[PDB]
RNA sequence: GCGCAAGACGGACCAGAGCGAAAGCAUUUGCCAAGAAUGUUUUCAUUAAUCAAGAACGAAAGUCGGAGGUUCGAAGACGAUCAGAUACCGUCGUAGUUCCGACCAUAAACGAUGCCGACCGGCGAUGCGGCGGCGUUAUUCCCAUGACCCGCCGGGCAGCUUCCGGGAAACCAAAGUCUUUGGGUUCCGGGGGGAGUAUGGUUGCAAAGCUGAAACUUAAAGGAAUUGACGGAAGGGCACCACC
């Protein structure tokens, strides 16, 4: 079924945004490989970035069998 | 692919575009030929001389240095042998396979390989007789072959 | 070998593993390596010793199988054959 | 794909190909200039040498042949020529 | 007409495969064509374990198992319901049956 | 089955070898 | 249960794994000759592809002489089942199965798919050789060397996917690049039977192998796929005119 009053209620639910968005962060964690891409994008002056240490063991596959 | 095998390998040598001797090699043509004569008197075939020179003295190609080939140099000095090296090595292998074959009469597979080897011998002998390298009456004898080797 | 007054005295005669143990050890995607030696002890006993071993999978291995090459198992068998000889 | 530039492949594309299958053939070998730790003479050695190369008078082995590039002994250094 | 791309076998790149005997018939079957099962069972069933531990002189004794490799011909695997028939498309599913669940 | 008919046609030939000879 | 002997056989590890021209090849160690792939700024310089004649090898069975004969087992002798069984089931058991030396040259000898060469889509694995790269492990170190990990290159056995294109379709990355019809070359087919039979020739101790008709007879035989009907094929559901 479809009630337009229920449509209005669900639109009131949909028109919800927090005061502080989820995409404005003081610090954004960035891999060393992404930092070089941003360097190629002349974005080396970004101040919210923080380069992190990548994982060393190159073990990202599922065992076979 | 291979003549007597079903293989289709691709491994070989790739000469560079540079036909020119590099500047760090300071050996003159006459000095390069002197090593050819020296190593020819120790029972070294042209293909052995080439690898010795390459590995030790920095001589990538002698056609690029002296403007000639090793067998031509040896023949001009008179140090070339009677049979060509490729035909010499084919007859040597035929004697070895045939010598193993009297102590092993039930070895049916060496009997196949010997047929293949002697077919290859006949092919090279035909090619060389058309080129007037071997006398026209030369013939490969399965029993007398040891006299050639 | 003897019966000393209601007691019979025994001596070592052989040794072997259990069928359950052996059958549990034999698995598929690995390699089996076996050897046998004949060695005489100092005091005059002649023994035939058999040895078995199996290839092991690694902690981070992704591949299914852990087979060993033929010259790798001829070395292992050579080492089994010499350690059993020197220790008897 | 469907518009790949066959005339001007990048250096990373061509170095990854087989030597015969490149646009122009080129070897993967080189001559390297080896120094014995004890002796003072400096010797040119092929990267894929098949013969045990040794000093003429200093009587020291420089390399041992393997299935690919020859293996230098410990204490011997080298540098590619040009 | 041809039913299976592999001819009902596992033979690829070789000429001859040594035969084996069916466990049920004693029939000669190629080793790559036979239906093989590894059975690891208990010597005593759950109907006898309660009567076995109460008579065991060892505390915490673990009862042994039994390891048998069984080979079937195509006829016995079907008669004994080891292997069923299935639709044309399902025939291409070669994942082991979900028994490990 | 063609195998049996092949076997049958061979016994007939083996017997006709005897009943039809050069000496006849 | 403890020993002794005889011949045969190499389980489990053993895989859509490897090697070989194909038949085919699996306990350890040693000797003998052989081989592919990879590596190569070595050498010769067209030396090549396919092949009438002519040759080498060729499962199993089968034939001649020597040796040995465990097991299994054509023939044969029995006991069952059956309306009948000269069969299927069971008890024996000859030749044979094993080895040495000569013949035989045939298989659903199959990928039912000749060999050599070029072009045409992806993806993950696997076996070998080489090249590069964090990091674990051979216990705490020197480097190489091995066992893992992540990629790249060449040659192999294959797999998944695709509106590459083909095909009667099943299906095939070859069985594609075919009326937009020509890269090279060998063998072989021409509706179904008679018939791979007769006859001649040839090989073989034999059994047989190779080559191989005609008279006559016939309107279809055949290949793929589709709806049913049936199955002494497998799974589910319903009914007090089915059972409990
Ligand atoms: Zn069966």
């Amino acid at each position: 079924i479809s009630i337009k009053l229920q449509e209005e209620e669900r639109e009131r639910r949909d028109n919800y945004v927090p005061e502080v968005s989820a995409l404005d962060q003081e610090i954004i964690e960035v891999d060393p490989d992404t930092k070089e891409m941003l360097k190629l994008l002349d974005f080396g002056s970004l101040s919210n970035l923080q380069v992190t240490q990548p994982t060393v063991g190159m073990n990202f596959k599922t065992p076979r069998g | 692919g291979r003549m007597h095998a079903p293989g289709k390998g691709l491994s070989q040598s790739a000469l560079p575009y540079r036909r020119s001797v590099p500047t760090w090699l300071k050996l003159t043509s006459d000095d390069v030929k002197e090593q050819i004569y020296k190593l020819a008197k120790k029972g070294l075939t042209p293909s052995q001389i080439g690898v010795i020179l390459r590995d030790s003295h920095g001589v990538a190609q002698v056609r690029f240095v002296t403007g000639n080939k090793i067998l031509r140099i040896l023949k001009s000095k008179g140090l070339a042998p009677d049979l060509p090296e490729d035909l010499y090595h084919l007859i040597k292998k035929a004697v070895a396979v045939r010598k193993h074959l009297e102590r092993n009469r039930k070895d049916k597979d060496a009997k196949f390989r010997l047929i293949l080897i002697e077919s290859r011998i006949h092919r090279l002998a035909r090619y060389y007789k058309t080129k007037r390298v071997l006398p026209p009456n030369w013939k490969y004898e399965s029993s007398t072959a040891s006299a050639l080797v | 070998e003897d019966v000393q007054g209601k007691n019979c005295l025994t001596n070592f005669h052989g040794m072997d593993l259990t069928r359950d143990k052996m059958c549990s050890m034999v698995k598929k995607w690995q390699t089996m390596i076996e050897a046998h030696v004949d060695v005489k002890t100092t005091d005059g006993y002649l023994l035939r010793l058999f040895c078995v071993g199996f290839t092991k999978k690694r902690n981070n291995q992704i591949r299914k199988t852990s087979y060993a090459q033929h010259q790798q198992v001829r070395q292992i068998r050579k080492k089994m054959m010499e350690i059993m000889t020197r220790e008897v | 794909p469907l518009a790949k530039d066959l005339l001007h492949p990048s250096p990373e594309e061509e170095k990854r190909k087989h030597k015969k299958k490149r646009l122009v053939q080129s070897p993967n070998s080189y001559f390297m200039d080896v120094k014995c730790p004890g002796c003072y003479k400096i010797t040119t050695v092929f990267s894929h040498a098949q013969t045990v190369v040794l000093c003429v008078g200093c009587s020291t082995v420089l390399c041992q042949p393997t299935g690919g590039k020859a293996r230098l002994t410990e204490g011997c250094s080298f540098r590619r020529k040009q | 007409t041809k039913k299976r791309r592999n001819n009902g076998r596992a033979k690829k790149g070789r000429g001859h495969v040594q035969p084996i005997r069916c466990t049920n018939c004693a029939r000669c079957v190629p080793k790559d064509k036979a239906i093989k099962k590894f059975v690891i069972r208990n010597i005593v069933e759950a109907a006898a374990v309660r009567d076995i531990s109460e008579a065991s002189v060892f505390d915490a004794y673990v009862l042994p198992k039994l390891y048998v490799k069984l080979h079937y011909c195509v006829s016995c695997a079907i008669h004994s319901k080891v292997v069923r028939n299935r639709s044309r498309e399902a025939r291409k599913d070669r994942t082991p049956p979900p028994r490990f669940r | 089955r063609a195998k049996w008919r092949k076997k049958r046609m061979r016994r007939l030939k083996r017997k006709r070898r005897k009943m039809r000879q050069r000496s006849k």
